[PDB]
């Protein structure tokens, strides 16, 4: 309506930052959704938590069930467990919820670190954006530990056995402080009475509070010092190419955030986990074969696995094998979030950066990545050491000992085998710019020779050979079909043919529309 | 929707000089107008302060948190230990029988039951847990609460084989 | 405005930023006009003890916390006056300390900071008539560009399904 | 340092945001400071609410006490209740902290009173600030029902029977859902065991959430509108005189912060609210004569304490009495957000106002808030019937039927006399534009004649009467003291004077610095 705009400038008038914000250019490209993803699983996860937190009773008083899960009634359960089995089977839609939040925080955790990835690896993290990288490794250990203390509500024994070992048992045995931090944490011995309300408490107020400031610093910092991009035709430092806010770039955003719900209410409604029934309450005698967290904690549970037991004793002092464990964990969360400063001072490149690197231009930072990778697949595969016994037919002290074996010896073969394969991508193109794109196609040469049929990217010379190109940091084609070369069949629907005038009319109106945004963005 | 594309001049880089200088006047002066340059009493009585006072609210803050974990709270055979150093298999008046109990699984009367040599085969191995008599059978609500802390304790499961 | 805007002094650079910002400066005056006197010592010294009270009773809160005994031991057996003292001390400490710190502030921004009147130039009302068009031709494009004006039934059917949903 | 702000700039370059942030200009009024009373008192809500978290479990499930506090050893209560005992007497400071906190709802909820009472009475919620007048009136409200739910927690005689009546007893009587609603907010009836559950839930999470979105947008308002102001010497429709923000706001805004936590420790510590071991845990066949809720919901329980018991009976129904407090209460949430488009479509003015009012100068709308105060008020010692009744001797149905009669008979009494003394202040504004300030001195004019010496503000006529002058929305003075008539005493600090000279040069520099001031002031 008219007359509610003319009100709204004549008492705010903004007029000017909402034409700045609808002004405002952002590229495209497929690997630029990667923190979306992460973003849409973090509002879905607000949403069911807030639903959840209607039903849930945190309390560790113990009752008897008495309810309509007949395997387990007459069973002694603290008040937790009995509020996640009240959800799960007294409420209309609960275990939906519930299944729909579990699965948005193991999408959560994966698109952290699928996004991580391209950020790495692209180089995203240069001069100006270092702030946003170290932003984002807080965010990452925050995710990490709120997504341990939320599966542990629900007291449980898989939960309670994991809770005793790392949190219980890692932090007792720390060399100085130790039993003290313990004591502190837990308000005396281990299984106490104020564990489980602490943890709710910081699960759904202190965590997500200090999670949502820090996504809303990095999304501002993201909008403000401007996004980058890849090399191109028409890209440069000092610009930006892509499609603006208001018509476009709000409508694909919208678009994904639908999808991303759909696929997660897809997969909460027809996959089962954790299915707490299954187990019992948390009991401290009894135990199954049963172990391994979920998938973003489990390195550090394969870690424990594979470590060797060193210990150390002197003048009445222990220190245990487990505190390697902590050290080292500590240590990655140390070096993480300071690699760019590691890598500046180590090439002493300390210049702005607006255009991205492709992995394959910076073979030594793409090789010590995949050797990280390696290191964090090996210790994640240690952690399902006994699944993978059993499923496979293979020893268990042997799965242990290849474990730790390869924790040592693949990722430098990891590393040397990346830093090839990247120059001989380096050199495919290096041919595909000296040659032209090889179409395939063999000729016989009346005096008997073959050739090949190169097809040329440039300017030809006088013996109808193509003169050699210079690298520009962008990709090159190499099929011919991906160049426009034999497509475009009828225009009919699918079973019937349109009219040929129809057809050759839009076939003219399509190549016009695409030479003409080929020449504008090739020309200026 | 149409097809566009937009180029957008980012900008970048450091601020314009008008912008910097003025900034930097802006607070320059309003750093040197407080001749505060020149108060050093007050510049250390300021810091005191606000230390003194920033170290008591966080002391007060985290205080009501930390516990002794070495205080002894235990009551055993020879006055009172920590709880890290006891079981519940330790003893309590010098000389008590604490029997080998194993549990039931039922609710009728008795959770935990006696063992007799006899009642195992060469190839059995059984939990057991601390009896001692004058906890009783669960039927009263006094000696259901012994049981049940009995039956959570993490240190109490005894393997027998 | 050019390069030489350097040699430039700091009077006139901040009323240069003022300037643009819509901002103007009157009567910005020092405190005190005539060299050394015993008021300005005075004041100094009046502002300094405020902020050393605070600091004394920051100590105290800190020793207090640590050492007073406070456990429950209300009885008529051993009538303990000492207990019933806990909350009250931590009270006292804890605002005495922080409020003389406050009065202290005060003071010195009452005495030492000089006092200004700067006038803003709101600008209010309804915007400048070219930002107003330039928005309102860049919403009506992005309307009119999408062609949903003559697809009823994409509109409806996208009514119906969002309803549905919903 | 100087490589830190280079660095700073080279990477995020603000620059221009923060110099347009640095010189923005606040007016220096005292009454503008009482929301920053309430913004500070929120903040210490947050930070005592985060701490309290750490020790509270919110169940329902009853156990013995076993405690320190003897005189309640071996009594049945709920695990929220032992919750409270604990962090009352077994925490080292839980009780300075949970006391700090109730202190700060009630000066949250006195300083929100009293800043809408200066919004109402100077009229700053005209036309451009009539969505903030919303906004403040949705957090009020918001407010309300939080401190309500707080005060809930744990679970004792006085808060559990103010629970049963209030919330269980109204809702479970209105006319069609009623019981329903009843049923889906307390999961049956009224005492069950997922009603402290879910209040700890919607006190910690939900309701905090909102308000400090709404207090976010509120202030957000208040930035980018610019702030009101009184009309005087160098105001205009147009600017606003005050002072910048950099050296002087921020510095009085910091001292003021401090100075409210100041008091809140002192009055935490020193005064006893809320004492829940001299009650008991709740029980339904126990009763006390305690009852009042909070000082802010006390007008609810006076009127359902002075309504006259009008019930309806037709076919198989009946409407009870305490439908007609939740319609009136209902009445009046709705009539608080709507006064601005009832004024501007009572009195016709859909102007732009920056310029406030003077209270005597809108007599009809200070006699409107005049009458609503004394209704409030009537409310409010209504509530209060058994203790005055008590410590004042009178009788209880006496109090009961002088509430009644109060409550209709005092607010119009109240307006007439508030419309004659606005009308009796502008009659005085106006002598003193008319004649001089009065200076208290008399004469005796040899022929007998008695004079009072008047003092001019302007110019005076050939004959020495004063020119009249014209109103101009700004107070006059009143006392000769207040403008400088006789002052400045000598220049020593308090026992001993200071020297002659340093005297008359301190007077000297002090008159010649206020002469430019107020030439400053009013020349241009
Ligand atoms: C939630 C929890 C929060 C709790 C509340 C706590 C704080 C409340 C906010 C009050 C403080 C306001 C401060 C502020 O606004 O300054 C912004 C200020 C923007 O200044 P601006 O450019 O002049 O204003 C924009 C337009 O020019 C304006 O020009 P205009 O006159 O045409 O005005 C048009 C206006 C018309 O619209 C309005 O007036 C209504 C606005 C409502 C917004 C919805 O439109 C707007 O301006 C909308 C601005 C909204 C963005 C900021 C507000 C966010 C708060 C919202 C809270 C939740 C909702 O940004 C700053 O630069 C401040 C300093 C920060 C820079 C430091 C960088 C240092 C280096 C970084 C290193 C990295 C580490
Ligand atoms: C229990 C029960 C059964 C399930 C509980 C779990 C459930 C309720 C989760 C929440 C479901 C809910 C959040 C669904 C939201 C889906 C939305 C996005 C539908 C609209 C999609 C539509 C087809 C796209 C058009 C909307 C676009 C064009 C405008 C709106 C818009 C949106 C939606 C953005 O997200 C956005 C983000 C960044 C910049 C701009 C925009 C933007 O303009
Ligand atoms: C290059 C250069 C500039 C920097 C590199 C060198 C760097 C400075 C070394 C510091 C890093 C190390 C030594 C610090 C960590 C060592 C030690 C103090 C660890 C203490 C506790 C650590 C942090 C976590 C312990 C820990 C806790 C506390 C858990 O609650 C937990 C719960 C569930 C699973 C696991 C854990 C767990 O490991
Ligand atoms: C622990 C347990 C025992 C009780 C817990 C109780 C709890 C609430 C303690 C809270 C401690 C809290 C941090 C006290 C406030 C500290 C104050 C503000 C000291 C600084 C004030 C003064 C001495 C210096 C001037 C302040 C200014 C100049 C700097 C900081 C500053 C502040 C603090 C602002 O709030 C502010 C607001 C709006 C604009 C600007 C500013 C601003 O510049
Ligand atoms: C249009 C223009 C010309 C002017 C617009 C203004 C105009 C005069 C409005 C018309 C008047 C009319 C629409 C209002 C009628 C009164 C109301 C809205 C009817 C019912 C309202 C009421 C039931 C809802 C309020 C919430 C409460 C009161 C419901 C019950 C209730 C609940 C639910 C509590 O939780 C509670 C907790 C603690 C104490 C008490 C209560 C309590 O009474
Ligand atoms: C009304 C009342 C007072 C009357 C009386 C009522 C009653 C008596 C009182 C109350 C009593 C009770 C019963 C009331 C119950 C209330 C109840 C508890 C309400 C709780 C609230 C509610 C249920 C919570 C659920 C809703 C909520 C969780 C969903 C909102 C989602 C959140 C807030 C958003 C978080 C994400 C945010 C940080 C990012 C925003 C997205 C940004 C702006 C765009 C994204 C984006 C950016 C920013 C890029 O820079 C970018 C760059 C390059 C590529 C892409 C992007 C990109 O996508
Ligand atoms: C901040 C540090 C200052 C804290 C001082 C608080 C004073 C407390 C005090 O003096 O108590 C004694 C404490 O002895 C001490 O010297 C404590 C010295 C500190 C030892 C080690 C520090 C603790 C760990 C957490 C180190 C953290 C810092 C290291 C960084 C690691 C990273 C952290 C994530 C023990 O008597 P206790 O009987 O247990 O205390 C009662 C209870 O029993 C009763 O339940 C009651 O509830 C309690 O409130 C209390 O009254
Ligand atoms: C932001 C990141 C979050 C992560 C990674 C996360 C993770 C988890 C996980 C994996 C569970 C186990 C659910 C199950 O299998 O039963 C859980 C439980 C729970 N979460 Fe979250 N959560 C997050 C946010 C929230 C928020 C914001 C709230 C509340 C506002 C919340 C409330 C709850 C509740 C009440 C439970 C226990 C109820 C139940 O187990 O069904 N969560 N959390
Ligand atoms: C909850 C966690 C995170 C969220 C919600 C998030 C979200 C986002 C989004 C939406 C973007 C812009 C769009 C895109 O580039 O995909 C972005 C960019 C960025 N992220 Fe993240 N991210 C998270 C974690 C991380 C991590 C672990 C790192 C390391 C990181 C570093 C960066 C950097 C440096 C950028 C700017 C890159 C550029 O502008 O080209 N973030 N983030
Ligand atoms: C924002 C407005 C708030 C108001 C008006 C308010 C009011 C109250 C009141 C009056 C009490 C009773 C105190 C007593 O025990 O005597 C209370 C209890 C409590 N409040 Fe708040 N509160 C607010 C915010 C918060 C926040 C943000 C949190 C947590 C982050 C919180 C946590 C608690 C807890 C855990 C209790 C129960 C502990 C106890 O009663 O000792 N409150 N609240
Ligand atoms: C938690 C509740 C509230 C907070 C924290 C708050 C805070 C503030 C602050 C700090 C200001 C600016 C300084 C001042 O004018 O005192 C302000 C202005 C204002 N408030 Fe509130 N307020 C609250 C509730 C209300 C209520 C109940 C109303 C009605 C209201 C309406 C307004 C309006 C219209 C203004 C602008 C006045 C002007 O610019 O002259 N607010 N508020
Ligand atoms: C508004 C005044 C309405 C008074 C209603 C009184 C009816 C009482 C009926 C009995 O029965």
């Amino acid at each position: 309506l008219a007359r509610q705009a003319e009100d709204i400038d004549t008492r705010y008038h903004p007029s000017a930052a909402l034409r700045r914000q609808l002004n405002k250019v952002f590229p495209t490209h497929w690997s630029f959704l990667l923190g979306e993803i992460a973003l849409y699983s973090f509002v879905v996860l607000l949403i069911t938590g807030v639903y959840l937190t209607l039903f849930f009773d945190p309390s560790m008083v113990d009752v008897t069930y008495n309810g309509v899960y007949q395997p387990l009634r007459g069973v002694e359960m603290s008040r937790a467990y009995q509020s996640a089995l009240d959800i799960s089977f007294e409420v209309r839609g609960g275990l939906f919820v519930r299944q729909i939040h579990h699965w948005a925080a193991l999408m959560f955790a994966a698109a952290i670190m699928v996004h991580l990835a391209r950020i790495f690896f692209t180089g995203a993290f240069r001069r100006p954006r270092e702030t946003n990288w170290v932003i984002g490794s807080l965010l990452l250990i925050l995710a990490m530990f709120e997504g341990y203390f939320g599966y542990s509500l629900p007291d449980d024994l898989l939960s309670g056995l994991g809770l005793r070992a790392a949190l219980s048992s890692i932090t007792l045995g720390m060399p100085v402080i130790g039993t003290w931090l313990h004591w502190a944490l837990f308000g005396g011995d281990f299984p106490g009475t104020i564990l489980i309300p602490r943890l709710y408490a910081l699960h759904i107020l202190l965590l997500p509070g200090i999670i949502l400031a820090l996504i809303g610093l990095h999304l501002a910092l993201v909008w403000f010092q401007k996004h980058t991009q890849f090399p191109g035709p028409g890209r440069t430092e000092h610009n930006v190419v892509g499609v603006r806010v208001m018509p476009v770039f709000a409508f694909k955003s919208g678009a994904f955030f639908a999808a991303i719900v759909g696929v997660l209410g897809l997969m909460g409604g027809l996959l089962q986990i954790n299915p707490i029934w299954n187990l019992g309450p948390y009991k401290p005698s009894q135990v199954s074969a049963g172990s391994q967290p979920d998938f973003y904690m489990m390195w550090t549970e394969g870690l424990a696995r594979i470590w060797p037991p060193w210990e150390f004793y002197f003048w009445h002092h222990t220190i245990p094998a487990p505190v390697w464990v902590a050290v080292i964990m500590g240590l990655v969360f140390v070096l993480l979030p300071a690699y760019p400063f590691l890598e500046k001072r180590f090439t002493g490149d300390y210049a702005h950066h607006n255009l991205l690197q492709r992995p394959r231009d910076v073979p030594v930072r793409t090789a010590i990545g995949a050797m990280a990778i390696a290191f964090y697949m090996v210790l994640t595969l240690a952690a399902m050491n006994d699944i993978i016994a059993l499923k496979f037919h293979i020893s268990l002290n042997a799965t242990t000992w290849i474990g730790r074996i390869g924790m040592v010896i693949l990722p430098p073969f990891v590393y040397f085998i990346t830093y090839r394969w990247c120059i001989g991508l380096q050199r495919s193109d290096r041919s595909v710019l000296e040659h032209g794109v090889e179409t395939g196609i063999i000729k016989r040469l009346p005096h008997g020779a073959y050739i090949e049929l190169h097809q040329p990217l440039g300017p030809v010379d006088e013996h109808g050979h193509p003169i050699p190109l210079q690298y520009q940091g962008a990709p090159l084609p190499k099929r011919m079909n991906k160049l426009g070369s034999a497509g475009s069949p009828g225009s009919g629907s699918f079973l019937f043919a349109d009219s040929a005038a129809e057809d050759a009319a839009l076939r003219e109106a399509g190549h016009a529309a695409e030479q003409r945004a080929l020449a504008a963005l090739r020309e200026h | 929707i149409p097809e566009e594309i937009s180029i957008q001049e980012r900008h970048d880089g450091a601020s314009r000089e008008i912008d910097r200088k003025t900034v930097v006047a802006n607070l320059t002066d309003a750093f040197e107008g407080s001749t505060i340059r020149r108060r050093k009493l007050i510049g250390l009585s300021f810091g005191v302060g606000m230390g003194a006072f920033g170290l008591g609210t966080l002391v007060a803050f985290a205080g009501g948190l930390i516990k002794n974990p070495w205080k002894p709270v235990v009551p055993t055979a020879e006055g009172k230990k920590a709880v890290l150093w006891t079981s519940g298999w330790t003893p309590r008046y010098q000389g008590e029988t604490i029997y080998l109990a194993r549990a039931t699984g039922t609710e009728d009367g008795p959770p935990f039951i006696k063992m007799r040599p006899e009642d195992m085969d060469a190839g059995g191995m059984e939990t057991v847990f601390p009896w001692r008599e004058s906890d009783g059978d669960g039927t009263t609500v006094e000696s259901h609460h012994k049981l049940q802390e009995i039956a959570m304790g993490i240190r109490n499961p005894v393997m027998l084989i | 405005d050019e390069a030489a805007l350097a040699a430039m002094s700091n009077q006139e650079l901040l009323a240069l930023g003022g300037k643009l910002d819509g901002v103007r400066i009157a009567y910005k005056e020092p405190r005190w006009p005539v060299e050394g006197t015993k008021a300005e010592k005075r004041a100094e010294r009046s502002v300094a003890v405020w902020l050393l009270l605070g600091g004394v009773f920051g100590l105290a809160l800190l020793l207090i916390f640590l050492f007073w005994p406070w456990e429950f031991k209300a009885a008529d057996g051993e009538s303990d006056f000492i207990y019933s003292l806990t909350t009250p001390l931590y009270g006292l400490t804890f605002g005495l300390s922080i409020l003389s710190i406050a009065i202290g502030a005060v003071l010195y921004q009452k005495r030492f900071i000089p006092e200004e009147i700067s006038i803003q130039e709101r600008h209010d009302g309804a915007s400048r008539e070219i930002d107003r068009k330039t928005v309102v031709a860049n919403l009506t494009d992005a309307f009119e560009g999408s062609t949903i004006r003559r697809r009823k039934l994409i509109g409806l059917s996208f009514g119906v399904g969002m309803g549905a949903f919903g």
